[PDB]
């Protein structure tokens, strides 16, 4: 019926919240990783 | 990322000095009195607990008896196991007195020094 | 020549001090927060939660912040005296009638006002060491 | 409505909500019972 | 005759300084605020701005 | 006329003298130590926040599963 895996799965079938979401995420790593970059630089 | 501090900070070194020894976050020892007296704080405040679950359960089971519903409205009956059992293990203490969760602080603790440490070294090597 | 050389590190002993009595403090209200996980009220797992994040939250970014205000005070120091510098000259000119005893004393008051401002001075920029972390705790809770 | 007895009675009598009331005693219990050994060893 | 002419001074720089360690904290603020922006919370559509 | 402060004056002499150098609305370098160190706090509250963002955004998922609606409802799309 209806659970959490429904949803997951209902919201990563929707193509333009699949690909917001993904696009979100890309800056989020992206800017975990420049934070990383520069913090082993300061060192 | 994270990082450990360095072996030979002095922060670390104190804080061990004064808490004794706690389980996998330190390995300095120091006057154990700290460690002991929390641990018995932890069981008096156990024993307290309790008596203060006790009540609450008199209290939530008299305000579901009002509305007379299985299973109970005011709580998830899924949770509650899970929830106690996991309040109950991090109020043990163990053979050097201290709880789960006071090791949790302690690491949250480190993990500051270790974040002073990142700034203090950025500013001294740019120095 | 005594007084300020060591100062800062009085008010970062005493900073340094306060830090430890956070510790402290949290210590012992651990076992208060892990009996709170164990409330039958709701279904969180944390029960209590403001009081966790709050007090972890503050003792984590405590010294990170001490140090903050430490550099920041350092690079004030000498803006400050720099200031007092820029202004005394001028500020004193007409006080310096002001002829014979009056133009004696005059030099040790404005003397006494230098270094005086000067004390002041880096000590107001060395409480900005206890300034930062509390402040900070304003603003995200 | 029903007395606050009945409510008691019902709740008690559902094999599900007993089992977990039980289980949750027994843990209050074992709490107890290590806080007493504990403060009677220390003194 | 000396207090008077020199206290305004006094009180002046202690004011700019005050400024100063104001500023000082703005500037370290800023990133948190900045940081707020990614949360819709609130009417706000600053996140966390107030 | 616009909010322009004067080419002499000491205020932005030490501002700058105190913050080093911003780009593009001060010029001048002073003892830049605060450089880095607003950098490297910029870099460790970067990282802190992403961390921030991604717990929030589990706790946002874990909140619009319950209820069934496309990526919750304060937060939009």
């Amino acid at each position: 019926m209806a659970s959490k895996k429904e949803n997951l799965k209902s919201l990563f079938s929707n193509t333009r919240t699949r690909v917001i979401i993904i696009f979100t995420a890309a800056l989020l790593i992206i800017a975990v990783v420049i934070g990383f970059f520069k913090i082993r630089g300061a060192t | 990322l994270s990082f450990a501090p360095p072996a030979s900070d002095l922060s670390v070194v104190f804080l061990g000095n004064l808490f004794g020894v706690v389980d996998g976050v330190l390995h300095g020892t120091g006057s154990q009195i700290m460690g002991n007296m929390f641990g018995v704080f932890n069981s008096a405040v156990l024993a307290l607990g309790g008596i203060i679950i006790m009540y609450t359960l008199m209290v939530s089971t008299m305000n579901t008896a009002h509305e007379g519903q299985m299973l109970g409205q005011k709580w998830s009956s899924i949770w509650i196991p899970l929830r106690s059992t996991f309040g109950l293990a991090l109020l043990i203490p163990k053979a050097s007195g201290y709880c789960m969760m006071q090791v949790f602080f302690m690491w949250v603790i480190v993990q500051g020094v270790g974040a002073a440490d990142k700034i203090w070294e950025a500013a001294l090597s740019y120095l | 020549a005594y007084y300020i050389p060591v100062l800062p590190y009085m008010i970062f002993t005493f900073g340094s001090f306060a830090w430890l009595i956070a510790v402290i403090e949290a210590m012992v209200a651990a076992p208060i927060v892990a009996l709170g996980v164990t409330h039958p009220e709701g279904n969180e797992a944390f029960g209590k939660g403001e009081f966790a994040i709050m007090i972890l939250v503050n003792v984590f970014l405590r010294p990170s912040l001490m140090i903050i205000g430490y550099i920041a005070a350092i690079a004030l120091s000498y803006v400050g005296v720099w200031i007092l510098n820029a202004g005394f000259d001028h500020a004193i000119s007409y006080i310096q009638g002001y002829t014979g005893w009056a133009g004696v004393y005059a030099f040790f008051f404005s003397i006494l006002i230098y270094t005086s401002m000067y004390l002041i001075i880096v000590q107001k920029a060395f409480t900005l060491i206890a300034h930062l972390p509390d402040k900070v705790l304003r603003w995200i809770g």
